[PDB]
């Protein structure tokens, strides 16, 4: 049949503003048709890394939701956005489960998330006491504690504020540009499935 | 829980936090070096002293962490580089008073100007006198008199500032744990903790005293040699018995024996190497030099540069309305940002200096990936000792005849490589008495050896015995000849290129094998060799994380530097000085033979 109300997808990766890699941002996905080839075949992309799914056969499979994580990182930081990597981001920012079922779509945003003095306005957690568990979103921004003395709201010595800024400057390295990231979860659960994508005629 | 544990969470707060001062400090420096306005200077100066207040609150904040109870060697050697009080130890009244004479030392070696008596109405800077006199004029008395008055003027001014900066540099020194300023700078290659890779501040001066024993029947060949053929340029001032008059070697100070090779040439009648022609009737282009280096750097396996270097970098003068430093300079600015500070032209120097900087920019590019404050060479002489490589490669007939710079048609015969290694020795083999001689004598002073009022008597008696070189008129204890050269008065190790000249030929050896060159050492090109460029990696991506004698075995196979690869590099050139010295006697004098 005639086929309508496609996914909001154009107001995720065209999104004005990307959340920082602490809080990221999630948008369920439900009750449209969603084309994945749309997102594919655009050359504006420089990681599609699809874990549990081809790209090929998204286009025909149909999925219960679609959760639409959205965030900013460095350039060097993208590898660590996969099951099983384990840096900073992996471990106090953003982990992803071994038994991931998605896609991480990451590209480079050096002409709009920098600026001549420099952009601080997107955070990362860089101390936290244990590493996160998958899909989980730390906003706390209680001092960390480092040595057996207790810290008292103040950053003192031992004691460091868990949430630091990426300077992020035009003439920086590729490896320090910014990069916009999307992660697309996608579950089938005992529900019926409307995330669907589109059918020929 | 752990002070180990501790000292790696504060030594992630400081990589991070430092990493964007560091970059805010070197931008504000980079947009002054291409422009040289007022606001770029104020600009410059806050983000410095922004850099060095929070390096001085860092370092007061990582004291609190004890040595003794940390056992990740890494982690110890960022908390060893933090940990330096620096100038910090010392009083504040003291501090200030050194800070006001390295400041005035710099100004008065910059802004030094003399010329001579009844004609003052215009005066010759340091710049326009060392590029038209020092470097071309033939006349004895024209070199003599700008020789003694450069170093009356700079010598009285800078006596009184000496004697004070040796005092309070050697306080600062004693201060912080170390037997005087010489063991301080001979700290940089002391290696503790590593078992069997150790190495002690007092080994540098007997490797060096080692080395340099090796190095002297060369160097007294090569010096006979140099003066028969200044006996033939100035008839009666150089003796055949004794040393060398010092206002003669081509510089301001006898540095290098470079400005000597159209005086001393072997062999005239036969053609250089020059390519200058050719690069100018194909319309080669600074850009075109810079592609023709990077190809150079992919063909042994390193990585090309990056998008920010073509960018941002300024490889042409930019013109009459904005100044700039003329200085060829390679700049890590941080946060993966590489760039090149170079006044191009077409000539092979430039072309040699880009290989040289863009060897720079490869070393810096390689340990990007180790924490930041181990983002260095091992030691200073490594950091040198790569680009320095990259122009011996460069300058070779094979590779300017594979870049089609060079006739395929060109004779290489035995003459030619003996003029330019005499070219390469005058440039390489003469600094290494000067800068041995220069050291050992600023040792003697921070160590006590030598009274303030026996300075110059030991210090021409160092150059007669080491130099071989020959004061032309006695001086007393009012002058003060060492500081009238840029390194030593701006407070500037020296060692560095000795090791440095050491470092270039084992590593040129050790490449060499690697990538299997069957001929003479210096006829050897490092290019379409994967297995040479990745021996120099494994080094390169190091940084300062390991020891340099555990990086010399990266490379050489070897603990120590060795002298044994520069006596190999100019193994024809010292056969045919030997042949040459038959009539002549080498050695010298330290007699007053010459002249006095
Ligand atoms: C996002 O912006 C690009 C740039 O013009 C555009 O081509 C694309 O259609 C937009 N939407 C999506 C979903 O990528
Ligand atoms: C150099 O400084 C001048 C001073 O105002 C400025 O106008 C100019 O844009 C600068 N040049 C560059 C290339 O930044
Ligand atoms: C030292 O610390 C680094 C991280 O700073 C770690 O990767 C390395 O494995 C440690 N080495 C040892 C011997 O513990
Ligand atoms: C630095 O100076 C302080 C102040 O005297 C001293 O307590 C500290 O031990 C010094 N650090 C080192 C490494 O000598
Ligand atoms: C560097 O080399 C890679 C692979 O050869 C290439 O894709 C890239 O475009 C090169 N970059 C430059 C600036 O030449
Ligand atoms: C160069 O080679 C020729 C032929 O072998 C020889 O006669 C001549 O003496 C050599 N000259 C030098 C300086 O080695
Ligand atoms: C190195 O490789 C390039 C391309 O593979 C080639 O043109 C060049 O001639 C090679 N160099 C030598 C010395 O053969």
């Amino acid at each position: 049949p005639n086929i309508t109300n496609l996914c909001p997808f154009g107001e995720v990766f065209n999104a004005t503003r990307f959340a920082s890699v602490y809080a990221w941002n999630r948008k369920r996905i439900s009750n449209c048709v969603a084309d994945y080839s749309v997102l594919y075949n655009s050359a504006s992309f420089s990681t599609f890394k699809c874990y549990g799914v081809s790209p090929t056969k998204l286009n025909d499979l149909c999925f219960t939701n679609v959760y639409a994580d959205s965030f900013v990182i460095r350039g060097d930081e993208v590898r660590q956005i996969a099951p099983g990597q384990t840096g900073k981001i992996a471990d106090y920012n953003y982990k992803l489960p071994d038994d991931f079922t998605g896609c991480v779509i990451a590209w480079n945003s050096n002409n709009l998330d920098s600026k001549v003095g420099g952009n601080y306005n997107y955070r990362y957690r860089l101390f936290r006491k244990s590493n996160l568990k998958p899909f989980e979103r730390d906003i706390s921004t209680e001092i960390y504690q480092a040595g057996s003395t207790p810290c008292n709201g103040v950053e003192g010595f031992n004691c460091y504020f868990p949430l630091q800024s990426y300077g992020f400057q035009p003439t920086n390295g590729v490896g320090y540009q910014p990069y916009r990231v999307v992660v697309l979860s996608f579950e089938l659960l005992h529900a019926p499935a409307t995330v669907c994508g589109p059918k020929k005629s | 829980s752990t002070i180990e544990e501790q000292a790696k969470t504060f030594l992630d707060k400081f990589n991070h936090e430092a990493e964007d001062l560091f970059y805010q400090s070197s931008l504000a420096s980079w947009n002054y070096n291409t422009n040289i306005t007022e606001e770029n200077v104020q600009n410059m100066n806050n983000a410095g002293d922004k850099w060095s207040a929070f390096l001085k609150e860092q370092s007061t904040l990582a004291q609190m962490y004890p040595l003794q109870e940390i056992q990740n060697l890494t982690v110890k050697l960022q908390l060893q580089a933090l940990q330096q009080n620096g100038s910090s130890v010392l009083s504040e009244d003291k501090s200030k008073r050194l800070n006001t004479i390295l400041n005035t030392m710099s100004t008065i070696y910059s802004t030094g100007k003399v010329c001579n008596p009844d004609n003052p109405q215009e005066c010759l800077l340091l710049e326009p006198g060392l590029n038209e006199i020092m470097a071309n004029s033939l006349d004895y008395n024209e070199r003599l008199w700008a020789w003694e008055s450069w170093r009356s003027e700079v010598g009285k001014q800078l006596r009184p500032l000496y004697e004070e900066y040796v005092v309070l540099k050697n306080e600062m020194a004693r201060a912080n744990h170390y037997e005087d300023y010489g063991d301080y700078w001979r700290g940089d290659y002391e290696v503790n903790g590593v078992d069997g890779y150790d190495y002690s501040r007092g080994q540098l001066i007997e490797d060096v005293e080692h080395t340099f024993e090796e190095i002297k029947p060369l160097y007294e060949h090569l010096h006979a040699y140099v003066r028969a053929k200044l006996m033939n340029a100035y008839p009666s001032y150089i003796s055949p018995i004794g040393c060398l008059p010092a206002h003669l070697l081509g510089d301001m100070w006898g540095r290098f024996w470079t400005n000597l090779y159209s005086l001393t040439v072997p062999f005239g009648q036969k053609p250089n190497i020059d390519v200058t022609d050719a690069m100018v009737d194909q319309a080669w282009d600074a850009q075109r030099i810079f592609k023709e280096a990077e190809k150079f750097f992919v063909s042994v396996g390193l990585p090309n540069m990056t998008q920010g270097f073509w960018e941002n970098s300024m490889l042409t003068d930019p013109g009459n309305v904005q100044k700039a430093v003329c200085h060829p300079t390679a700049w890590d600015l941080g946060k993966g940002d590489f760039r090149i500070l170079m006044c191009t032209k077409v000539t092979m120097d430039d072309f040699l200096t880009a290989h040289h900087e863009m060897g720079h920019i490869q070393y810096d590019m390689a340990y990007a990936a180790q924490p930041f404050l181990l983002r260095n060479g091992a030691n200073e002489g490594f950091h040198e000792a790569v680009g320095e490589i990259m122009s011996l490669s460069a300058a070779t007939p094979k590779h300017l005849k594979s870049i089609g710079l060079l006739s395929p048609d060109f004779q290489e015969d035995n003459e030619t490589e003996i003029n330019f290694l005499l070219k390469q020795a005058l440039t390489i083999v003469g600094t290494l008495p000067f800068t041995y001689m220069l050291e050992k004598w600023r040792w003697m002073v921070f160590k006590g050896e030598i009274p303030k009022d026996q300075w110059m008597k030991k210090w021409w008696e160092m150059k007669r015995e080491i130099v071989g070189v020959v004061e032309p008129v006695p001086h007393d204890e009012t002058y003060c000849d060492p500081a009238s050269l840029f390194h030593v008065s701006n407070d500037y190790s020296f060692i560095r290129y000795y090791t440095r000249t050491l470092y270039q030929f084992q590593f040129q050896e050790a490449l060499c094998q690697a990538a299997k060159h069957e001929g003479p050492l210096h006829k050897c090109d490092i290019s379409n060799s994967t297995e040479a460029g990745q021996k120099l990696f494994n080094m390169l991506r190091l940084g300062k994380s390991e020891p340099w004698t555990l990086a010399l075995e990266n490379v050489v196979g070897a603990k120590n530097m060795n002298v044994r690869p520069l006596l190999n590099y100019f193994e024809p050139l010292f056969t045919w000085l030997k042949d040459q010295n038959k009539n002549s006697f080498v050695g010298w004098s330290t007699d007053w033979s010459p002249y006095a």
